[PDB]
């Protein structure tokens, strides 16, 4: 995907998560009070579920609020830097911290360095190398670009920096301790979680095509995973680590909440609980 | 402001509403009906008062009312004809969870075949009256049992003035719709498998049709049945409306009352212009802009005697605030401040 | 173990999974409501666990809704495929979709091509193959036999139709994409979500000996895994997923809530948000 | 760390455990009434989330919730003989059941029973020791400590005691099954659920320092698995299976409570659903 | 504690006013109370008990004898606040029904409105207490009680 | 670190240090009336430790403050170089002088000439270097960067400008005075005074920790002294004397108030007095 996040992303961001939480406490109050059978129960939804009070919104349809979305995801990700107070927020550090991250980290990037001393294979939740060449031990053997967070269990022939099994960097740096030579093979597995939202994943899929349509020429489908991590890379550097969480939960939430108002499921918690 | 710039209420006298319930039953005069020998014991005395809590009901999200019921744990006839009126004559989004819940109960108790009141009283909790209540419109909003509920809308109209705020939109008092038909949150339709018992009570399923005929509001009252509430749009700031409650007793009206308002189609009236109500709202800004405007130029340190003065030292600082509110120009908010010091002390008003 | 579903089965999970999230709700009121005093909470429950507003049904009291569960799983999934007349269980015309599936497929199930000429074991979430012999790049080497949708990672000599990351098919299949000798090992992790719910797995243990000392012929305790396989193994081929959904759903909610009504303890959000 | 679990412990537990409970119900109910403006949603939370009134705890501010947290966790954890007499313990003769764990067993707890005859590797979901010499069939070679409840997948060269998938103690034995040579390797995965429960590991990081900060001596922070495996094995040894659950809940709630009031996002749901 | 069971007469599900008496055998009077008073600060119910603290301000003065702190017999606090041992709100989901005797459940709040204590009032109290605080010989704050009438 | 100090820093920390006196003044004078009851310090200073006259603080608990010294912070020294318009700025030019610096220079920080000719070592209050070559009296060996000012005691084999024991220019450098042949060592000791101020270096260590858990991106924890060092080493060229004492008060006082508020015993002499 190509595109360029503006430095003021996470005053729109708020106003995003803040319509998407809305929408998806409308469709569970909706779900709840739904009692006849006679009429389907799209039908009722699409005849009061689109009422919702908020600056900017002026719509009392779904199509209204699928509008919403589809012109503040543009603005925040797709366009270069445009002002937050067109969409009329009042103060812009005064943002509401969104929900922490539980996205399982199955795969775990890492970089190898230069030299190709080592070979990399990513199994279920850790990672081994293979070691072509003598190594001294006391060298960086991988770097984790993603960042990450969690216990740590099961390391041999290598040595990480933490305390009482917890990691202490976000980042880990994997180390030899022992000399090992004639092809040999060293682990890491962890314990951790991610940067994206574990929950929701089938209303990711069903919600990134709806507004990969729309922005063809910046948006593709994937994978959740694939989409965080380039959504991540794709940051501006010069901005605190408080103020990501913001712009990472709408980016992920927009496509759910898309995918959600057509299979009228239920809605996560990270989604809902904001 | 309510209640002083509604003097007056559209209703229609009772008399009428007993001979065309009169007209519309089907059942010999001889023959004694306790849902015709209920209305003949009701007035619209404070038929005004109800209107004013129903507009702030209106006005105000968090001013819901609360209903008074003088039953405990037995109904009487007059119970449940109040309650079927409340529930088809006044809508939903004017009252308080509790009491949506308890008439949603009453009406429930004669409709299951099983259930009674002082069982469902019993089981349920206050704290989820609002599921309750979902759980019993929707088991009387199905296709064996279909009772319409009373519902309203929300107006954006307003009348061109000069102001310096900004406004919003407000609820109606009334369950109809701008066209002037009646609005239900479900089916409009009436139609029950079985009639309605509950201990001796028993009512005839042609009965609640009849009610149904006889609460249709009158047509020709629309234009007049507007104004004040164009009025009352266009003159009432907008972040007003977030405001708590402070005086409960300005939320609660008995059954027997807001059932006689219901009943006769009562609606708000009032006598003067837009722009006597945007002249008190701008007094009563000015004001408040005198006393931060005093405050500011003779009591803002932030150096000594803040939070830790002890109380004593309150005696100094408040006269100010009292010489100043007894100027004139002021006389509303002082009558305000001191006829509800109870509720509202001087020590948070002092700090606001 | 043997069942029958019969053809009017999602017009009955349509009320039993809203009568079960009635009583998961009235359970969560409760709790949060209960005074620690002389009654114990098991005492106090059983005054004011029943439910309201569901005609037709024997609910004023949890023995009730025991009966109730009980009554329409047998109608439902056992050999007596009746249909009570306390519902109307011959209209039902319309339903509410059911919530998505939540839980991990960590022991997926596969059937060998033909014969034998592989060694599979299974893993912690992907399963490895032993060539007896060699085998050339281009044919099948194994298929899944339980619908599964999520990502793919650890791709080793086979090849799965995906992009970005996203399982093209709910029924993928592997395939070598290299000529390979004998003794070969290829892999397939999968980062996805099976059919069921992986919370209250624990009141679903408890749960499902509930059921089974009354049905003892039909119903035996066993795995959540094991269930949810044999379930959907025996619907009829002709039947819509969305319309299987609702019977799945109702499937797994009648034994939770069930182990729910004797251990007090919370119930799952898939079971409340329906 | 060092710690003394008293008889006392399910009492205040219980008041922790409700204590912890509000605090997240007020937290949420407050983060759903704030409108942005003028003051942050910090300032919004200290003038109202703060309050709650149960006997004990003197402060409309969350310092006082803050006080009564330390005092209850001192009480019932720590070395020093304290009790608070001001709570509501006195009528504590019944208590309310915790919700059941939902924490995966990732890294479980198992013993070599003597004579260094297997090494011992982890991984993410499964364990494996190589027979260093011959071995008969039928003995004991390895017994976990830590309880887990769940199914068993993909068991090679071993057996378990399971019927239906899942296993019928709560502390699993594995035993060969054949006489096998040296060099041979048996495996073993489990998707079970271990003592504890997941969500929220991110305010665990940041309350167990806040809390290891006051008792500077006797509390070294330490990743979740580590503390809950402390925890269980520090209790004593005549306390029935009710009362240690809510003890272990009360254990695991506070830490995450005093991280929760530092960085207002949501509550899990075990701690909320109490 | 008869205060504390007159007033859960009418609040518990169950138990009656005799019911609540009864409960002395198997316990104390502190231990009741602790009991009664914990189930008025539940979810459920919320009464507010009146608290008082101990003083210890005084104007300087020569003296001979020495001086003690004494606890305020009004509830209200050094800076005009109330002071309530479980809660500041009455909140409570029921009625008073005991021995068919009912009170609304939004007459407590009207009470508790009509026993707040103004400004000018705490200003008296506490210039008395501080007067008197600071001249009463505290050596026999340790007095046991002689003439009962007295107290 | 990485920050950047704006042209208009000064006024900010006008505001800054203001805003910090205040809040240790009230500090002071609540600690001077606590009751000594059943409520703690802590839930004492939240309901009475607050600003309400000062214009830019919007709440009347100390969590104003605090979020007031997050904005100013933020606003002086991180990368957004954003205009307080909230606080009122009248002239940019008034700045109350701040106190003179009281902070002992222990570890002074000196170069070498770059010629590869000594050996640095450090001391208590004295660096020594021995030569590495042969030297030649009245040619360069070491200057200070740090800005000092005191007295000169024990000056062996070197020169200093020096009048009646007082050091001359604020930055001194040190030359040989005699041919010095043979690998001889010369030393120099200051009883002077580097930037800074001594005093709360408790309060430093445990308010750094708390404003970098919220700038994790721009600040990291460390000592005092290179904190300072860095701050300093960031101001720019164009800046007097006047301006840049503000600005290291300010730079200082944040953290220094920021680990007062939650450890609540006094205040240094140059935070109250200022």
């Amino acid at each position: 995907m190509n595109l360029e996040i503006n430095n003021f992303a996470p005053a729109i961001s708020s106003i995003g998560s803040q319509l998407c939480s809305l929408s998806a406490q409308k469709l569970l109050t909706c779900r709840k009070q739904y009692g006849n059978g006679a009429k389907s129960f799209e039908e009722f939804y699409a005849e009061i579920g689109g009422i919702i009070g908020m600056m900017g919104i002026n719509s009392q349809t779904p199509s209204g609020i699928r509008e919403a979305i589809y012109r503040l995801y543009q603005s925040a990700f797709l366009f270069g830097d445009i002002f937050p107070e067109s969409f009329g927020i009042q103060n812009t550090q005064n943002i509401k911290p969104p929900p922490g991250f539980t996205a399982p980290a199955k795969k775990l990037e890492v970089v190898l360095p230069q030299g190709g001393a080592f070979d990399l294979i990513y199994n279920n939740g850790e990672i081994r190398v293979t070691t072509t060449r003598n190594v001294q031990a006391g060298d960086l053997v991988c770097t984790v670009t993603f960042p990450i967070q969690g216990s740590v269990i099961a390391t041999r022939n290598c040595h990480v920096n933490e305390i009482g099994g917890q990691l202490t960097t976000t980042r880990p740096e994997i180390i030899a301790s022992v000399p090992m030579p004639a092809r040999t093979v060293i682990v890491a597995s962890f314990d951790a979680i991610e940067i994206g939202y574990g929950e929701g994943d089938d209303l990711f899929a069903i919600g990134i095509a709806i507004l990969s349509n729309r922005f063809n020429g910046q948006i593709t489908p994937m994978s959740r995973h694939n989409y965080m991590t380039q959504m991540f890379a794709n940051l501006p550097a010069n901005m605190s680590e408080r103020d990501s969480s913001a712009v990472l939960h709408f980016a992920q939430a927009a496509p759910v909440v898309l995918g959600m108002m057509e299979r009228l499921t239920g809605a996560p918690k990270w989604v809902l609980d904001y | 402001l309510d209640r002083a710039f509604l003097d007056g209420v559209g209703f229609t006298p009772l008399a009428e509403k007993q001979q065309q319930l009169q007209l519309q039953l089907k059942t010999n005069i001889l023959t004694a009906n306790l849902i015709r020998s209920a209305i003949n014991g009701m007035n619209t005395e404070s038929n005004l008062e109800v209107a004013i809590k129903m507009m702030q009901a209106a006005q105000l999200h968090r001013a819901s009312i609360e209903i008074a019921f003088p039953m405990n744990v037995s109904l009487s006839p007059e119970i449940i004809v109040q309650c079927f009126i409340v529930w088809m004559s006044i809508p939903e989004q004017l009252l308080s969870d509790r009491s949506n819940f308890i008439i949603a109960a009453v009406i429930w108790a004669g409709f299951s075949a099983d259930d009674s009141y002082a069982d469902i009283m019993r089981r349920s909790a206050r704290a989820s009256d609002r599921q309750n209540y979902d759980i019993i419109k929707a088991a009387l909003s199905s296709r064996k049992f279909k009772l319409p509920r009373a519902s309203t809308t929300l107006f954006d109209e307003n009348e061109p003035v000069v102001r310096r705020y900004q406004i919003g939109r407000v609820y109606a008092p009334f369950p109809v719709d701008r066209y002037g038909s009646p609005v239900y949150s479900n089916c409009t339709k009436v139609e029950l498998a079985s009639d309605y018992n509950a201990e001796g009570f028993t009512i005839r399923k042609d009965d609640f049709r009849a009610l149904q005929a006889v609460l249709r509001i009158d047509e020709d009252r629309a234009a007049d049945m507007f104004t004040t509430l164009r009025i009352m749009i266009s003159s009432i700031p907008a972040v007003w409306y977030d405001a708590e409650v402070v005086h409960y007793p300005h939320t609660a009206v008995e059954l027997e009352q807001l059932a006689a308002y219901g009943l006769t189609g009562a609606y708000p009236r009032t006598n003067h212009s837009v722009d006597t109500i945007v002249k008190t709202v701008n007094n009563i800004s000015a004001t408040y802009s005198t006393i931060a405007q005093m405050l500011s130029t003779i009591d803002l340190d932030p150096t000594r005697y803040g939070t830790s003065e002890s109380i004593d030292k309150f005696k100094i600082a408040w006269e100010n605030v009292e010489s100043v509110l007894n100027m004139e120009g002021n006389d509303f908010v002082k009558t305000i401040m001191y006829a509800y010091e109870d509720n509202f002390p001087k020590k948070d008003f002092y700090m606001m």
